[PDB]
């Protein structure tokens, strides 16, 4: 009943991050708006630097975001798996339960971008029950950025 | 020392579309940022980019504003990500050159390791191939002085793998 949708460039963000993290699991924060009891909007995400959250990095970087038009709340985490698919670790668990903590709507998603190469992207979206389940994504997409995408992919590849 | 070609991630044209859209700009305003990635040959490779604020007089081009500590603090955040994509110029919606472009172009040359890249990305684009207009400043020579101009660089769209597959996943919903 529950979705999370995810922005164009969230995805390419995590995907991104977690490439360039191989072979360590990289982690960032997702932004964005918890907009009814049935769905979260992750408009955005940021990478956090390798390590325990960094707070000063986070309110550095919320900051900064906000004086460019990006205000939404953290509404979760992402990480990466890479190469060994999307689930939770028993750290990811502690991890969670701490986001939580702050937020009971908090989301973690796990992205695995070794396997995403082979065609279709590999990543999920967990919450914990009070171990954990799985909350369906959906993509958000502007007609803008259809028509950009579309367009690009016809020119580079024709 | 001569560029010659431009490569640009779809993501960094998605991000200048997000900035624009998130910043409500309309009409004859545009958006500028700052892009990351490879200039030391000669393709300029274009991985990141990210949003800077920034204001200009709505007619006299000579009144603009941008702050350097934002650059400075926001690229120091992108180096403790990843080191490798290094500040190599900026970006603006356009969609043309507009007449600050050039005095805009000489900070930035503070901050970047080869002459810095402006990449004009047209948020607006109707049909007409890439949305993406690629420039560097140069000395322009009658043959008696020189000027600085804006030289035109050829762009392609290069993607990384799995970055690849993310667009062909958000294409097909
Ligand atoms: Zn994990």
């Amino acid at each position: 009943k529950e979705t999370v949708y995810i922005s164009s460039i969230a995805l390419l963000k995590m995907l991104k991050h977690g490439r360039a993290g191989v072979p360590m699991e990289v982690m960032g924060l997702m932004l964005g708006e918890f907009v009814d009891d049935y769905t979260v909007n992750v408009v955005d995400v940021f990478a956090m630097p390798q390590s325990a959250v960094d707070d000063v990095f986070q309110a550095k970087m919320m900051d900064m975001l906000k004086q460019t038009g990006r205000d939404q709340m953290v509404v979760g985490w992402y990480h990466s798996h890479p190469g060994f698919g999307c689930w939770l670790s028993s750290v990811d668990v502690n991890t969670q339960k701490s986001f939580e903590q702050l937020n009971s709507r908090a989301v973690a998603v796990v992205v695995d971008p070794i396997q995403s190469v082979k065609g279709k992207v590999v990543i999920d979206a967990f919450r914990l029950i009070d171990h954990y389940y799985s909350l369906n994504i959906d993509y958000h997409k502007t007609a803008k950025e259809t028509k950009m995408l579309m367009n690009l992919h016809k020119e580079q590849w024709q | 020392l001569q560029h010659e070609k431009v490569t640009i991630a779809p993501l960094v044209l998605l991000s200048a579309l997000d900035h624009y859209e998130r910043t409500q700009t309309k009409e004859n305003k545009r958006c500028v940022g700052v892009i990351l990635g490879d200039a030391n040959s000669s393709t300029i490779r274009v991985t990141n980019s990210f949003a800077l604020p920034f204001e200009e007089d709505e007619k006299n081009s000579d009144v603009w504003f941008l702050d350097h500590n934002y650059i400075e603090n926001m690229n120091e955040m992108c180096k403790k990500i990843n080191a490798k994509e290094k500040l190599i110029g900026w970006y603006h919606s356009g969609p043309k050159l507009r007449a600050s472009d050039l005095k805009i172009n000489e900070l930035f040359k503070k901050y970047t390791q080869n002459n810095p890249l402006l990449l004009i990305v047209d948020v607006k684009q109707q049909g007409v191939g890439l949305p993406t207009d690629a420039y560097v400043a140069i000395e322009q020579v009658d043959g008696t002085s020189t000027e600085k101009t804006f030289l035109h660089l050829p762009c392609t769209i290069e993607a990384e793998e799995a970055e690849e597959i993310g667009v062909e996943h958000l294409l097909r919903d």
